[PDB]
């Protein structure tokens, strides 16, 4: 419990790095975006967000979205 | 304190949806969200991808075991 | 989550413990061991293997009193257990040599269920 | 979660409960707590696509429940006056 | 008030007008019935429920039901 | 920094698309949202597998089913 998970998040917010979110209920689609805001539930507001569909190597542009935190399995930088 | 004994240890994590990653546990909070460093995604293909330092949410972890 | 590791007796929050308890997952008896029903986890350590299993209560979808063939605890995990070298739901049983412990394990498990 | 108080009045009622994973439980309610953890006795449980398992008692986590099929003669109006 | 003007007003109006709602549940099941009572988590006591699914349409009748709110996906104010 | 709560209020009265965890999408005007993030949509269109499956009118979407919400345009 040295590194705090929210510290990564504040870091992403601060840095505007592009992140990718693996989702809880489905494995064939991930979300990517830049974090501009969040809350204590890890609900995230993402700018320039996209669905990434691995099987077809395709993407869908979403613009600005609020992603519900209970869908987040894993958050990584890309 | 349960996860404390796993700090700085290489772990294998089974995640919901048949997903599997391995990495070093660097941190956690009261909700068992984890920070895993040097994270490697083990693709169903058998390929391993380096995904870096990640946050994993506690509810998505099905199974956790140390590789050390 | 479920942790696979050596399971020592907890220093805090232990409600009930008993020895000579067989853990069965699906059709397979994993071995005989000691169960620890504690505030945060249901856990079991095999006498004959190095690592046991520790399970957060939120993952025990339900639990009850059954017999397989002898009076025993039944519980269900909400996923499939892949315990390497060892074993969308998994049916589990705790099978004590002494059936007098079953009613007590059941109450202790229900008390922990209510805490989470 | 105020409606849970309704279920808490169901002691001794025989019900069928469908779980979110498709398991059906048939049994007699011995109690329900404020989290909707549901305790039953004299239980027949049918996992999706499996034969029924028989249990002396069962306790179900509230969040695994989809719905209760209630007895046809249960007086809803009465049970619902708080 | 929150029941009157918030998203739950969908249920409020069903109970007051004694009209049926159509509820999409998990696993492609739908429930058509009347809401006798509900709470802020969308737990419900329902009556005269038609449960509908496909495998080819299938249905069955449940006279009295308690539905746990977190099983609900969507509730339609008008069935059909 | 634009947080989830202010963002949602800013969508109120506006056309939105709510994608569910289960893959279906709902397009409509966001009439209201509550502290749980339950949502009430009007003029609701349901999309299943990328195709319109029906015009639903007024719907309540329970909070725990949402994957994301975004404004149209």
């Amino acid at each position: 419990v040295m590194v705090q998970p929210i510290n990564l998040i504040f870091r992403y917010l601060q840095n505007r790095s592009r992140i990718q979110v693996w989702l809880y209920e489905q494995v064939n689609m991930r979300i990517e975006g830049c974090i501009i805001g969040f809350d204590e539930y890890m609900n995230l507001v993402l700018d320039d967000a996209e669905e990434i569909h691995s099987k077809t190597k395709s993407r869908k542009q979403l613009g600005r979205i609020m992603l519900k935190g209970d869908n987040i399995t894993l958050l990584q930088s890309v | 304190p349960e996860l404390k004994k796993f700090m700085d240890k290489k772990l294998s994590l089974k995640l919901n949806g048949g997903r599997h990653v391995q990495g070093i546990l660097r941190g956690f909070d009261p909700f068992m969200n984890l920070v895993i460093d040097e994270c490697v995604e083990m693709a169903t293909s058998g390929q391993q991808n380096n995904i870096g330092m990640v946050v994993i949410r506690g509810n998505s972890i099905i199974m956790l075991e140390a590789l050390e | 989550m479920v942790l696979i590791m050596h399971v020592s007796p907890p220093e805090h929050g232990l409600l009930y413990t008993a020895n000579n308890i067989k853990l069965k997952l699906g059709d397979k008896v994993v071995g005989e061991g000691t169960v620890y029903i504690a505030q945060n986890t249901l856990s079991w350590q095999p006498t004959e293997l190095a690592e046991g299993i520790s399970i957060e209560w939120k993952q025990v979808s339900l639990h009850g009193i059954s017999s397989n063939p002898r009076k025993c605890i039944y519980f269900m995990l909400d996923h499939k257990v892949e315990w390497n070298g060892v074993y969308e739901v998994t049916e589990c049983w705790l099978m004590p040599e002494d059936i007098a412990t079953v009613d007590t394990m059941y109450s202790a498990m229900t008390t922990c269920q209510a805490l989470h | 979660m105020k409606l849970v108080r309704f279920l808490m009045k169901l002691s001794h009622e025989t019900v069928t409960i469908e779980l979110k994973n498709g398991t059906q439980v048939h049994g007699t309610i011995t109690g329900v707590d404020v989290s909707m953890n549901t305790h039953l006795k004299a239980v027949k449980m049918t996992l999706k696509n499996r034969e029924p398992v028989q249990l002396e008692t069962l306790s179900i986590r509230g969040n695994n429940i989809r719905y209760f099929i209630l007895p046809d003669s249960l007086p809803l109006d009465t049970l619902l006056v708080d | 008030e929150e029941f009157n003007t918030g998203p739950l007003s969908v249920l409020t109006q069903s109970v007051k007008n004694n009209t049926q709602v159509l509820i999409n549940c998990r696993n492609n099941k739908k429930l058509l019935g009347r809401v006798k009572a509900f709470d802020r988590h969308c737990n419900m006591v329902l009556e005269n429920v038609k449960e509908m699914w496909t495998e080819v349409n299938k249905d069955r009748y449940i006279s009295k039901m308690f539905l746990r709110g977190d099983s609900v996906i969507v509730v339609l104010r008008n069935p059909l | 920094p634009l947080n989830p709560k202010p963002f949602l209020n800013g969508l109120t009265g506006k056309p939105v698309m709510v994608k569910l965890k289960w893959g279906m999408e709902y397009k409509g005007y966001l009439v209201s949202v509550d502290g749980y993030m339950n949502m009430q949509l009007a003029n609701t269109e349901e999309y299943i597998d990328g195709a319109l499956s029906g015009h639903l009118g007024e719907v309540l979407i329970r909070c725990n089913n949402v994957l994301y919400i975004r404004g149209v345009e």
